[PDB]
């Protein structure tokens, strides 16, 4: 069509740049330049090491006639004397083209699969514009991911965005690769995959790069990478790289995409340190004032749009300091987003898996997607009651212990045995076992045939009626 | 040329006249010859910071560029020498200005330069090419090193053009010249590489063989791989000793390299006095364990700048005789000394501080150094395969685990030993707490257990659930008495303070318990187990454990005799042993039970 | 005697259960919630003095 033909027909054409022998200091990863007529913010540049070894930069701030460019490859080697600049005259822009499925790219988005070049059918600035807020509409649907603790307690609607709260040690990736290998929506499992790393051990790399394949699921996919020691700046691009491409793919082929990130604190790190080699007013602990706004850029690129029928989902995977939910990562993280998964040492210790508690979770989006056409009508308030039976259960257990067993009334008794097998046979599940919702939610009416009738006040009458006796 | 100086402050140094200076670089500043490392640049001005005191610097002395990072010289020469924090030889300094002090600007080549090696040409040869990583010649060494390869230095290629004959040459003679774009290259008997920058390799691969110490409660319950990474505290009573000592002496690696990066003095020249007395058994008693380590030490005066960038030192030699084939074990000591030093470091240059004082970098400083592990395959023709482990000692910052340093690491490695005083103070050595610990490479193990001894993971899980059942009881036994128990119970309770006593317990003063080999130890498990079900199985038919103790008599000494069977007898010998061990104890539980 | 002394050991034991599990967790969470605070204020004098 014309309008295909057009929109690149710009591309035949040359545009010779500069080259720049004239530095004037550099100091931690920045770079100072002189002369530079007629700088840009936020272009790219080239350097060309005396060695003669290539790297890559970004301006930050632009004086009359100075430019302070921060390197990405860190700094070392430089000279005054035989380097040499050469300005893209543009931003920092990605090569994306459905071809890109099925391959591995780097920390800088180049191939590393031993394979081509992209071969690009055309280029996109890694950041993007906010999306008209008038043109957006809330999901209405449910993805089943065979967790029942997740399915049932919790929900999770396409166009949402959850983290996963997890501590140091835990096997969050293993509940994720579950996920991602187990995941339809509930009456499809062709959820494009697109994964991004950022701050891992080649061990991490090697086990996700291990489960995509065996699952016949690499076909599908696209990785980036950016292992520990790979440099420290380039962390802060890999993100709007692999969002970049997600959105593409989504709202520009139609197709739902599935997001991973698979840790948000070693960006956050990455954030503190490039903010601290400036000089930038911090926030509480140290992290950059300004680590909101950032953080919000990133993770609000989710959710449907009017005329399209793509839809890009995130599950970022974040990793608590020192099990503190009110350190400054979690914070924003759960301001930002709209409910999050938690995923719990104590429950661990005890060797259950997924060691998922209930309590400190949240999910939205979850009063939409359930109720009726999609569920039993009971979906809504079962689990407010069983939410009130654990909260129970947990105080009488700590209750146990001070006072002895000589206060515990029958409604203690039947509350810690609830407890008990709640979490014994309901939460725990296995590596590969799948449970639609009707199972799940028929094992949580096993677990409310302990208490009698006339007790279950949160729940409805109408529902107890038609379905405590069956 | 050459720059004048212009300021001086402290330890920091401003000089002019300088272009053509790389941001980090060595330069010689001053009459003396003080090196300095630059950190900024402006036009002309370079600020240098200098390792050693600047008192006596005047304007206009003069400042000489070297050209090239803070490098480390490789080759031979490396096996029984000890070292400074960036690679001074002190066994020759002492000898040059033969005084108790280190000189101020005192320079001696890091290898010895007059000494006569005996080089053997390899598999190249004139007219072939040539690439970076390739071997073309050995070198004899030590009779325990006995051939220490020669590797064209990586990123440099070409086809070779001369070669040089089997005979004596020293490290100042050139033996190999490469043609890339003219027959101007030289290559020398060694080569130097920058300390920050990692070594170039093949591949990594993965981690599948274990590291055997000789310790039972090590190698049984929490095991560590070849390639892998490890913590354990640092403290007094406790004893960090005992580990090193019998990894030095009876692991099953090619090389050691000791790095201490800030001691107290007195407790480092306590350990520079014992390992040239370590004698190894493999061939006789072999010459000691130096002709097989080398050390690096820094005691707690040594200007800061090096007392940082010991473990960089330390990594790269370790890097080094991987890129041979060979098996290495660094073992650092106080990592948390050298946080110190960095935030020491830090803060004298300035920067907004992280939590509690530290820089941001720490988090990934530590995993970069961390990265470096691990099992690899070397580039070059013959196709090697080595690999390097790290066992740090993570020294509580003032008393307790929650400074950043410990957190840090604590995520980053895989294993941990855990020591306590309580143990070590009343008699039990090696003093492990066998709660706190934990071992991440179990499940990672079995191709390798299921080949050749398939019954260790079960074995090991049911100890682990015996002594956790142990302890259990002993909760409750001060409160309730131990008559409320039944007899499986107390069954349980026994064989737990057998394994307790006779099986973790080791002595570490003898020939039958010092070095325990794997099959000892899996021999050793397998009876207790044998002992323990069968016991239980004579409570389940219908028995009292009053008759059953007394019955049994010598069952319960024949296992605590076990461990006097020295290993040096031949594994058949003790196979053997066992094997008729467990048939008279089965036998005898069939006539006690009968 | 025995009524006497089975009141005064279950009061006994009740009272250094009950301060053993909801007493001393309690004053070590406001300790270190204190400390972090002071280093929180730390941080801010430093950055006015070093701008």
């Amino acid at each position: 069509f014309a309008i295909n033909k057009k929109a690149v027909e710009q591309g035949f054409n040359v545009k010779p740049r500069l080259n720049y022998n004239t530095v004037s200091g550099v100091n931690g990863p920045l770079v100072i330049l002189e002369k530079v007529k007629f700088p840009r913010y936020n272009e790219i540049v080239n350097l060309t090491l005396p060695d003669g070894t290539v790297r890559q930069g970004q301006v930050l701030e632009i004086r009359g006639d100075r430019a302070i460019v921060q390197v990405f490859e860190g700094t070392s080697g430089i000279d005054v004397k035989k380097t040499t600049v050469e300005f893209t005259g543009e931003s920092l822009r990605i090569p994306v083209s459905e071809d890109m499925l099925g391959r591995i790219f780097d920390g800088s988005g180049r191939p590393i699969d031993n394979g081509p070049k992209v071969f690009a059918e055309d280029y996109l600035d890694i950041n993007g514009s906010p999306i008209n807020p008038y043109a957006r509409i809330y999901p209405e649907e449910m993805i089943s991911t065979g967790v029942s603790a997740i399915d049932t307690m919790n929900s999770i609607a396409r166009g949402q965005k959850i983290p996963i709260f997890s501590a140091s040690g835990l096997p969050h990736n293993e509940i994720a690769a579950q996920i991602c290998r187990q995941a339809g929506l509930v009456r499809e499992e062709n959820f494009s995959i697109v994964f991004a790393a950022m701050g891992v051990n080649l061990e991490t790399a090697r086990f996700f790069k291990q489960d995509f394949e065996e699952n016949g699921s690499l076909e599908r996919t696209s990785l980036f990478l950016n292992l520990a020691n790979d440099p420290t700046i380039e962390r802060i691009i890999t993100p709007r790289l692999a969002l970049t491409t997600a959105e593409y793919l989504a709202y520009q082929t139609e197709r739902h995409v599935l997001t991973i990130l698979t840790d948000m604190s070693s960006y956050a790190d990455a954030l503190r340190e490039v903010s601290a080699a400036r000089e930038e007013v911090p926030g509480r602990r140290g992290y950059p004032g300004y680590m909101y706004t950032d953080l919000s850029t990133i993770y609000e690129r989710a959710g449907r749009v009017e005329g399209r029928n793509g839809s890009i989902t995130q599950i970022p995977i974040l990793t608590m300091p020192n099990d503190d939910i009110t350190h400054p990562i979690p914070d924003l993280t759960g301001y930002i987003t709209e409910g999050q998964i938690f995923v719990d040492r104590q429950l661990h210790n005890k060797g259950i898996y997924p060691p998922i508690n209930v309590l400190p979770s949240l999910s939205r989006l979850m009063k939409s997607a359930i109720g009726e056409g999609m569920t039993r009508k009971d979906h809504g308030d079962v689990s407010n009651q069983l939410y009130a039976k654990y909260a129970i259960g947990k105080d009488a257990a700590a209750m146990k212990a001070v006072v002895g067993e000589e206060a515990l009334s029958i409604e203690d008794k039947l509350s810690l045995e609830f407890l008990e097998k709640f979490e014994k046979t309901f939460i725990t599940q296995g590596a590969y076992e799948d449970r639609t919702v009707f199972e799940s939610l028929d094992q949580a009416w096993s677990l409310l045939r302990i208490y009698p009738k006339e007790m279950l006040n949160r729940i409805s009458p109408k529902i107890l009626d038609e379905f405590y006796d069956r | 040329e050459y720059g004048a100086i212009y300021s001086v402050s402290g330890p920091v140094v401003i000089a002019e006249n300088m272009i053509g200076c790389a941001m980090y670089e060595l330069v010689k500043v001053g009459h003396d010859n003080l090196v300095g490392e630059v950190i900024r640049i402006d036009g002309d001005k370079a600020t240098i910071q200098v390792y050693e005191e600047t008192a006596g610097l005047t304007v206009g002395d003069p400042v000489l560029r070297t050209g090239k990072p803070l490098s480390v010289e490789l080759g031979p020469g490396l096996m029984e020498t000890i070292y400074d924090g960036i690679q001074r030889p002190l066994k020759a300094i002492k000898e040059e200005s033969q005084s108790i002090y280190i000189p101020r600007g005192i320079d001696t080549p890091a290898l010895d330069r007059t000494i006569k090696w005996q080089f053997t040409p390899g598999k190249f040869q004139v007219g072939d090419h040539i690439s970076g990583g390739d071997i073309y010649g050995s070198v004899f060494e030590n009779s325990l090193i006995s051939s220490h390869k020669i590797l064209l230095p990586p990123r440099s290629r070409g086809t070779i053009t001369w070669i040089a004959p089997a005979g004596e040459y020293t490290l100042d003679e050139k033996i190999l010249e490469v043609e890339f774009d003219g027959k101007k290259s030289d290559f020398t008997l060694y080569h130097t590489w920058p300390v920050r920058v990692p070594r170039p390799v093949t591949e990594k691969l993965s981690a599948d063989y274990p590291l055997l110490t000789g310790q039972r409660v090590l190698d049984a319950l929490f095991p560590c791989v070849q390639g892998g990474t490890t913590c354990i505290p640092g403290a007094f009573g406790c004893g960090k000793t005992v580990i090193s000592q019998s990894l030095s002496k009876y692991s099953n690696s090619d090389a050691i390299i000791y790095v201490g990066c800030g001691e107290r003095g007195n407790e480092m020249a306590e350990v520079l006095m014992e390992f040239p007395e370590l004698y190894t058994e493999m061939s006789g008693t072999k010459e000691p364990i130096m002709k097989r380590t080398t050390l690096v030490a820094n005691t707690s005066n040594m200007p800061v700048a090096a007392r940082e960038a010991s473990i960089y030192t330390g990594i790269t030699l370790a890097e080094y005789f991987r890129d041979q084939g060979k098996n290495v074990s660094m073992i650092a000591d106080s990592s948390s000394r050298w946080a110190e030093a960095l935030r020491e470091i830090s803060g004298r240059l300035g920067e907004m501080p992280a939590d509690q004082g530290f820089p941001a970098y720490l988090g990934a400083k530590l995993a970069s150094f961390y990265e470096r592990a691990g099992k690899a395959v070397a580039l070059g023709s013959p196709d090697r395969t080595g690999s390097v482990s790290i066992v740090a000692a993570v020294s509580p910052a003032g008393g307790d685990f929650s400074d950043p340093v410990t957190t840090a690491t604590l995520g980053i490695t895989q294993v941990f030993w855990g020591l306590d005083k309580k143990l070590a103070q009343r008699k039990h050595f090696p003093s492990i707490n066998t709660s706190v610990s934990y071992s991440k490479y179990t499940n990672v193990l079995n191709k390798f257990y299921d080949s050749n001894y398939p019954e260790f993971p079960v074995l090991r899980d049911r100890m682990k659930e015996i002594l956790s059942n142990a302890e259990e009881l002993e909760q409750v036994v001060q409160l309730v008495g131990k008559s409320a128990l039944s007899d499986s119970d107390k069954i349980t309770l026994d064989v737990a303070t057998l394994i307790k006593e006779d099986f973790l317990q080791q002595n570490g003063y003898s020939t039958y318990d010092a070095f325990c080999p794997i099959w000892k130890t899996f021999d050793m498990m397998r009876a207790f187990i044998s002992y323990h079900d069968e016991a239980q199985k004579a409570v389940a038919n219908g028995a009292n454990w009053s008759k059953l103790a007394d019955s049994t008599g010598d069952v319960k000494h024949a296992v605590s005799s076990s461990k006097f069977f020295e290993p040096s007898r031949g594994e058949k010998e003790v196979h053997g042993e066992f094997e008729k061990l467990l048939s008279t104890m089965q036998e005898r539980f069939a006539e006690s039970t009968d | 005697a025995f009524i006497i002394l089975d009141e005064v050991i279950k009061v006994t034991n009740r009272r250094v259960n009950a301060i053993e599990h909801v007493i001393i967790p309690r004053t070590e969470n406001t300790i270190a919630y204190i400390n972090s605070e002071l280093d929180e204020l730390d941080r801010e004098e430093f950055y006015r003095l070093k701008k």
